[PDB]
């Protein structure tokens, strides 16, 4: 147990790249249905 | 400058408009109620836009009870007055100047005191726009400028990146000298528009940066992360589905909570608007559905309206 | 126990991924059933007028 | 200066007549420019005339 | 210490004109650059 | 008695089903809800009934957050468990040993104190209904009864009335007497059955009285007035309307509060429901969406449900 | 103003006389739509 | 004012009832409608078949 | 009496063995009574196997 | 006070055993006043 004051932006920017990751991958466009 | 002008740059978005896709299109911030609530809106014109809406919200600590607003709205000029319950008076206006030049006044009473009085004035160019607003303007016997005055300034540095500056001028009660403060806004749109980014560096070390992304015609998603001693922020992902029948949109914030607002257009006319949310960190509910009518009173209105 | 705290650790992740999940499907899925039954809809109409 | 006085008293005075007569400003403009130009007591109630 | 308020508020708005001057030339400066390069 | 018998009526209904048409039909007493809630049923089997439901209810008080129950029911035997948060086990057994008698016991169980255990027998005749429930029920060692003891007796002096009384016994700790009350029920059924009242002059001077009506196929009405120092009553109206695709309840209550249950079954299995009230006398109201999900693990069930 | 103890059941009896009534009149068939 | 009071109560009235009959009208309204389009879906599907 | 003591004692042996294997009882009874007969594990879990 | 609670319950059942005997003989009572008139 840190959580550090930095602790705090590091995991907002982690899953911020993580999300922006997973939007422009394959896997969005998969979500999107076919019909 | 004739040779600098061979770059031939589009006119970006304004400054308001900076997180417009994200914050406005595919979150619930802006739409998101609680408990009931029912909105009758009625057409009296189409050319000249003209309409009278009304609401009956009961639940929801943020609307009110009722709420009459008529709204009106031509080719140039743009009106909206909003009585409210304990005749709480709002109003807006927008008169353009020119095609690309319009100044926008609201203003807000509740109860005898014009809380909220802003003026601002929209300059949009080939490739800047600058918009300034002062909120609560007023003079003083020192002389001195009173109240909030803000301007902002936005320049288009490639077709693909805007890069622009936020100033904030605020004086709470003169006596002191009012804070100034900066902040920095980048706007980056994809060659194919197909993703849309935009950071924005506010005032007081706060970061409020976001994403956007278009999946399909109808899927459509994206991110924003806040930030604002210790800093207090979180990070949501959201999803919007526009489809002939309904708009669905979802998000996801990091501080757990989960929400949702499907808009189920049952006719043309009335939409019922469902509208639930989850706090997985406090493990409550806050749920509410409503309505929305949109009944005109003119033959041709009505004539338009059913093809 | 241990084992009994990471069950109920577990079960309670559980329900709440199956909560989000039902949240953020049932009107996503009834609006695709809607947009699918109008597209059906449209096709029987166009049968009808072929 | 003179002329920021005369500002201050202009924005009460505008303040003071919109804060009453705004939402009627805007039902006068509307209904004046609409064609059809609906009795005062039938725009303001929240049924369909035609 | 209105002295030091009024100083770093003009210092700011200075700055932010700096920074306005900078972006309303950056189109140039980028064609420069892609000049150079 | 060959020459009593001439009249030939016929039995009426259950004391328990008393006020069925009235309070479990036309009013949201029994199937309101609040906060979401998502109900999924599996099916496994026809002939034999068969069911494994599930519950997750969020944001109601009165609802678990999860609750497990399996059905079990054939011609003659009806079971059913029902497994809850915090290991609050709920269970209900009825066995018939004739056509028209029944045996039913249920038991509640929550963090290991069988707080309900009822035993009653019902058993139905030409002409009258009499049943015994025994809640609670013991032994001690001065070898008087414990616990409450209930019978409750209903004759059908005529084919479109009928009358009978509910005795009930009830002994706390059993060192002081048990006190004893009895109440009395009366049922009237039009000729042509179009409509039904009930009244029940409950213990301690309560009257609880009901109508019922059917207006259509589709539409049937009711009234139920209630009473019970100074008395504290409520008068309800209420009606539900039914068609192939959704049932509708409504009811406008004599404390000023105004509720409504619309329930939509978009799909043969899923059915999306809507649960709103208001409570004019504070101004609050209390809403919930939901879900009932019935999915079947066998194939010629599924075949079945598809038609 | 009074609010006797038998005024409230006297608002029941009439309340609950004057639903019976509105229930059984032709106004609840009318009640019921034709389609 | 007494002629406020009135005013006042009787539009809080008003307001009641308009709040009543929207929600308990809105989920029969709706069950109307979908009841309504199925049969005119039937009587396309009978149209149809004849 | 003695009976009354054998009706207590068979009372609470009964609510003791019931409070933990009644939903085992009735799972069993269904499972045992269907023709086909799902395994325990997908018989529990709300996902359709058929 | 038990006695006075043990003799109220007891009446109370017995008045319920007579309306018990008056609802089951009743549809004789209404069968014999529906010849009288």
């Amino acid at each position: 147990f840190k959580e550090s004051p930095l602790y705090t932006i590091a995991l907002n920017g982690a899953f911020f790249v993580a999300g922006v990751a997973f939007i422009q991958s394959p896997l969005m466009d998969m979500l999107a249905p076919q019909l | 400058h004739s040779h600098r002008q061979s770059l031939e740059l589009v006119n970006p978005g304004t400054v308001e408009n900076l997180n417009k896709e994200v914050s406005r299109d595919v979150f619930l911030s802006q739409y998101f109620f609680t408990g009931l609530r029912a909105d009758l809106n009625k057409a009296f014109s189409m050319n000249p836009a003209f309409q009278t809406s009304h609401t009956f919200s009961i639940g929801s600590q943020a609307l009110p009870k009722y709420a009459f607003s008529a709204l009106f709205a031509n080719d140039n000029l743009f009106a909206q007055g909003n009585i409210d319950n304990d005749l709480s008076v709002s109003g807006r206006l927008n008169y353009g100047w020119d095609k690309k030049n319009i100044s926008k006044v609201n203003l807000q009473i509740s109860d005898g005191q014009p809380t909220m009085c802003q003026l601002e004035q929209d300059y949009q160019a080939s490739d800047f726009s600058v918009n300034v607003k002062t909120l609560n303007p007023s003079f003083s016997e020192k002389g001195e400028f009173t109240g909030v005055a803000v301007a902002s300034f936005l320049q288009s540095v490639t077709p693909q990146l805007a890069l622009g500056l936020e100033t904030l001028y605020s004086r709470t009660d003169g006596s002191a000298p009012g804070d100034a403060g900066v902040s920095y806004l980048t706007r980056y749109v994809s060659k194919k528009q197909d993703w849309i980014f935009s950071g924005q560096l506010q005032a007081n070390g706060a970061l409020i940066a976001s994403l956007w992304r278009k999946v399909a015609q109808n899927v459509e998603a994206g991110i924003e992360t806040t930030l604002q001693p210790t800093v207090e922020g979180s990070t949501t992902i959201g999803a919007k589905y526009e489809y002939r029948q309904s708009v669905y949109r979802g998000t996801l914030d990091s501080n757990g909570k989960v929400a949702c607002f499907l808009e189920r257009k049952v006719l043309p006319t009335l939409s019922v608007l469902f509208c639930g949310e989850i706090d997985h960190f406090k493990n409550d509910t806050k749920i509410g559905c409503g309505l929305q009518f949109e009944t005109a009173g003119n033959q041709e209105l009505l004539m338009l309206q059913q093809g | 126990s241990f084992v009994r705290n990471a069950f109920t650790k577990s079960g309670n992740l559980a329900w709440t991924l199956t909560t989000t999940a039902l949240l953020l499907g049932v009107p996503l899925s009834l609006s695709i059933l809607a947009e699918q039954q109008l597209i059906e809809m449209e096709k029987t109409f166009d049968l009808q007028s072929d | 200066d003179e002329s920021k006085e005369r500002i201050s008293k202009i924005l009460t005075l505008t303040h003071n007549v919109a804060h009453y007569g705004w939402i009627p400003f805007v039902l006068y403009l509307g209904w004046a420019h609409t064609s059809n130009r609906p009795n005062f007591l039938n725009l303001l109630s929240p049924l369909p005339s035609v | 210490e209105k002295r030091a308020h009024q100083e770093q508020t003009e210092k700011t708005l200075k700055q932010a004109a700096y920074v306005a001057a900078f972006l309303w030339v950056s189109p140039m400066i980028w064609h420069l650059v892609k000049k150079q390069w």
